[PDB]
């Protein structure tokens, strides 16, 4: 991955998290569970939706009858016609194949970037109140209950509140 | 006490290709390539196609006896020929500018056949009853329904002159033919005049025909030939026929308003009451996606044809459960 | 004591579209789409176009009496016809290969009209004075300025033979016509000979014409027709006319150097002394940008035509004041 | 943003900085003010200038008269001509539209990346002689005068010269 | 006490362009643009081209006396004309649908010349000995090898009728000609019938020719003209000739099986024993790369033609030694 | 660089390392030398190879005779033929030129990304057992022999085994 998170230092995905593309897994004394980050998921969705629609809707054509008919003394213009059809076919096939190859790469780089940005957002919030395991997990140096876990997910986490 | 950052995974087996890597499994994806069709020939712009059945366009226009039971509407968005359209010009010869006529008739909005030169009052001094085994109706010698074979009545073929004025308020399609006997003997037997000629004229069209008498290989048992000609008579214009022989005269003609930019589809697929924006010879297809692999030949507002068997776009991310 | 890292912001309202997000406000941008024109027809390659005004190309070449006030330079980069160009062949008939000739004249250098067969000395034994109500000038019957109508002198029309050799060091465009009376009565009245013919030949061109006497609808009051023919006579080559009647003879012809790759524009926009690299029927446009939505049919070195109303490229960054 | 800086952990732009795309805001006892980074600005400018010129100048065209004239027995080649003109219209319109959408995304990513690179360049030279506040600001653990700030902007900053 | 992370560098001088920066030195790269050719005309897909020597295709087909070769090869993938292919129709006139024929003959998988109407037994009632100074072999008047000039025997030119049935199991190319005297005097001298005509017909082809008598400039010393015509006769079909004069009769014809989709290259480059998938007039080119700047007009499976002088793709990374 | 490593905080490349695209230089009491990372090099190679093969092999090539012959009364369709050939020329020249420019940018960004990802991979392994000098170099807070250096390159480096 271009940004090093997906299939990167975060080795795999979570089938447990069903409600979003990106999110959190928490473990504390009250229990464990998955929660999706709604802001980053919904932005990614908005983004990809606009991409797909751009590729689809920018294609506009006029009413056209492709086929043409020529007698046996018209062979030259018949082959001209064939050269036009085949030329358009070569261009559209090549371009469509590459557009999908190239834009598929970018879409995966996009998801990878979103995951990395989310990770570093949490990292910057926790600072030294938590330890970095490396698999995308932070181990707290203090007790963190559901309300604490939520402040982290909410981006509202209170750093000075823990010197414990 | 730990919190982890991670990403979605599921049981999806969808794969896409990327520039760096083939066959990558992703959680979600969408198809950009229209890969299916409905197996039917449908309406384009709310209008059904012309179906010619056993006949091709030439047979239909000339009134080939095999075309009698065709039902023609007053409008069509395109024309359908099948692998069963064999019945054309049953009298051997050349149909002039035939491909052009087919193209220019591919869509019309108010089409009517009418009797331009009535059989009963038009030719008192010529025989109109001529038929041939080359044009057969149920195993019996017959002729085109829309034309009349004029031969001599008794010993003579008097000079004929006939004019039609187009009062229909639209274009009139007029077809005729010129017969070419293999021998001078047959020429006199039919038209009596060895020196015969045909002239047709309008405000635009001007042409003169003379019989070409020559020995030829037999086609459908005939060494004779019959050539077919047509013109679109503009509203208000007049067309005039003169002949001392060999004219295959207009009986019925067609009044119409030509549409544009349509064409002819050759397909054995059944015609149905559905509507579509894109017609293919295999069947109709959805026009929403940008690309389609159904068929290189289409009529409509259509996705672009590509050679691709697969175009699939990643929406979600790498699926790693 | 603090130092901060940050980025530029301003009052720019420029918006662009991106693949992930529509309508993004950015600090700086550039336009890739040329959406305006100057409303004028300008010079291409430093040369003004041929303007035909009231007349189309046929009227101009034949010398239709209404085209007398048009003016032709010795060169032009393209040709402009208007919605008012109606004055063509005023004597009804066919102009053969007309579209081809129009194309071959679309740009020329070194163009000159000259008198190929002078009216006064060329036809001592024939009447040259023929006119018609069909080609009228200022309320009086007239004829094409560049052609001459030869009829019988007294009771006799002797066979004529006339040749021209091209010494002009460039191509010579020669136009002529063949007249077709409605009746043999008229044939004898004008050309005296029932058997009359016209023959034209050169190193390339070979044809013999016969008058076709037939009933035809009246066009501009005439049941007669006059067909128009042309050829490009190569430098050094000879062209020979022989006729016993029905020839409409060349009087003036044109020597020229044909250009290439230009065309014909139909526009009512005023012609001016401005220069452009790209001309559209609406007006001239800048050729600097890669794309333009002004018009698909152009002449020049032109941006590619697209359906886009906006193509705007981000240069600066996301504007967040 | 793909690189997480613009509209990222740096939330907004500076209308105060008029002389560059990316730069610094400094605060000390002598005063405050904006200073643009000249190297990173000019490098970004050269790049974007080259991108635009490529899109514009790679288009090479020959003198062409697009229009053609056909009589009423030429309907087929007239429609062949139309199929060619329209086919070119569909191709250029599609490609132009997508080219701009895609490259606009890349230009914005380019700007985001440049801001981040500048931030981490400053961060790596200052190290622990300053505190990472967030929103792109470093709070110094020593006194930094106008002469000191310029060394940071110039990338010549002297770390061992300050231990406090 | 140290470990460092770094990247590869070398002595590579390769440069690439990127959208942000020109002339970037990289460690590794590959070329996408085929900029060279082998300077030869080669076999295309393992079959040699037809070489016509002194003659062009018309001269070769008609048997211009200067085209005497070892033999027409029995198959070819395409056709080569050179700056030395000068010997065409040595009797001046028009070759009808000549470009069409050239295209349709551009590749064949079997070709044989045969005597369709043997000179010795075919024309007992006509003179076969006609020659001309316009077609000369070794300083003496001669004629086309593949055609026969029929003139009147004694005072009379009886109507001739001659038929050929195609038993060859493939197409037969039949060529013939029609002679056009400048004067009726010459018409009577050769043909005696002034009303003379030629008729050629098959199940498909039907056409009639009459001589067009006109005064014309001399070409190769002749004011006369000769026009050339052809048809492809299908296996099993018959072609029939009838003439009262002016027919230049088939002597030899060609039996053949057409390939499809080839063309003509005009080059003086020598034909060689090399093989290629893409032939250019400059030379053969390699088909592996997607683009080539050698030449826009090619024959084969070819890279797309572009104006680029350089297309080079970085594979490795920025080279910073 | 988009990712800030190549011509970035790592100023130059190694002519000394001949066996791979990305790798390591180590110095300890036993000696110094270059070693290439084979996993990341080979991955990059696989990717770039796939990119190259895509650009080349996605091009459809059918047997075609481009040329056409027209007589002197065929100028209009002759120019139509020319409009088709030139039209295809404009499209292919433009698209190929931009495709190479754009994808070259992406290929360099890819290498830059790979270098950065590798650097951060080593860094997370070493943690506080070493000092980050910059220029891509880590100075150990302990003694590291050839077997130890191999563990870092192998990604097997043992953190708890080293204190001090
Ligand atoms: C006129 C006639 O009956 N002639 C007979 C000979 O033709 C016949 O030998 C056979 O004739 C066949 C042609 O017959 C038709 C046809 O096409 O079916 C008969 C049609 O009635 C006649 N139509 C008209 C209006 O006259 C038609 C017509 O003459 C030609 O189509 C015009 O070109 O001919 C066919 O050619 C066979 O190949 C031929 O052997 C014998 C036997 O009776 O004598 C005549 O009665
Ligand atoms: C085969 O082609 C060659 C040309 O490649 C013909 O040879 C000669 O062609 C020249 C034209 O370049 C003819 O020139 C003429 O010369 C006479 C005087 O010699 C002059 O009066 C004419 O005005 C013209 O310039 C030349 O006649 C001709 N040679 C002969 C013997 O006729 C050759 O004729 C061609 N042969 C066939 C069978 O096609
Ligand atoms: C063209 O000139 C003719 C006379 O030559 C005149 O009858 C006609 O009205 C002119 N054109 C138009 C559109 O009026
Ligand atoms: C086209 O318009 C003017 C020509 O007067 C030119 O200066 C300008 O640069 C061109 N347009 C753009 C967007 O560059
Ligand atoms: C074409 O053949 C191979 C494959 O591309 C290549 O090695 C060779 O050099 C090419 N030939 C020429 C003459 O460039």
């Amino acid at each position: 991955g271009l940004f090093g998170a997906i299939a990167g230092f975060i080795e795999g995905g979570w089938t447990g998290m069903i409600d979003g593309w990106y999110g959190y897994h928490h473990q504390n004394e009250q229990g464990s569970g998955y929660a999706a980050d709604q802001k980053s998921t919904q932005n990614a969705i908005d983004g990809i939706t606009n991409k797909v629609n751009s590729v689809i809707e920018k294609m506009n054509t006029q009413f056209t009858a492709v086929g043409k008919e020529f007698n046996n003394l018209e062979r030259r213009i018949e082959n001209l016609n064939k050269k036009v059809d085949d030329g358009f076919l070569d261009i559209w096939t090549y371009n469509a194949e590459l557009l999908v190859l190239l834009e598929n790469e970018r879409t995966l780089d996009f998801h990878d970037s979103n995951v990395r940005n989310l990770y570093e957002k949490v990292k910057s919030q926790l600072k030294n109140n938590a330890k970095e395991i490396g698999n995308g997990c932070f181990e707290f140096y203090h007790k963190c209950d559901d309300a604490c876990m939520e402040s982290v997910r909410n981006g509202t986490y209170d750093y000075p509140k823990y010197s414990e | 006490d730990t919190i982890c950052i991670g990403y979605h995974a599921n049981n999806s087996t969808d794969t896409v290709d990327t520039v760096l890597e083939k066959n990558v499994t992703v959680t979600h994806s969408v198809n950009l390539l229209e890969d299916s069709h409905n197996g039917k020939l449908c309406k384009l712009k709310g209008i059904a196609p012309l179906q010619l059945g056993k006949c091709n366009i030439a047979g239909w226009l000339l009134g080939n006896p095999e075309c009698d039971l065709l039902l023609t509407a007053s409008s069509w968005s395109y024309i359908v020929e099948t692998s069963n359209s064999e019945n054309g010009t049953c009298y051997p010869g050349d149909f002039i500018d035939y491909e052009e006529l087919r193209e220019q008739l591919s869509s019309v909005s108010s089409f009517e056949k009418f009797e331009i030169f009535p059989k009963t009052s038009s030719w008192p001094n010529h025989e109109t009853t001529g038929v041939t085994a080359a044009c057969s109706y149920a195993g019996a010698s017959s002729f085109y329904r829309n034309l009349l074979w004029l031969t001599k009545k008794g010993s003579s073929y008097p000079k004929l002159s006939k004019s039609y004025v187009n009062n229909k308020g639209k274009e009139v399609l007029v077809l005729w033919g010129v017969h070419h006997p293999p021998t001078g003997t047959e020429q006199q037997s039919l038209y009596q005049n060895a020196d015969a000629y045909v002239s047709v004229g309008s405000s635009k069209y001007n042409r003169r025909f003379t019989p070409e008498i020559a020995a030829r290989p037999k086609v459908r048992g005939l060494a004779s030939r019959m050539n077919y000609y047509w013109t679109l008579l503009e509203p208000g214009d007049t067309i005039t026929f003169e002949a001392t022989g060999n004219l295959i005269a207009p009986w019925y003609a067609f009044a119409l308003n030509r549409g544009s930019g349509s064409g002819i589809i050759t397909s054995d697929a059944p015609v149905h009451d559905c509507n579509t924006k894109c017609q293919t010879p295999h069947g109709a297809i959805n026009s929403s996606l940008p690309f389609q692999n159904i068929h290189p030949v289409t009529i409509g507002e259509c996705p672009k044809y590509v050679r691709s068997t697969k175009l699939r776009m990643a929406t979600g991310l790498r699926n790693i459960p």
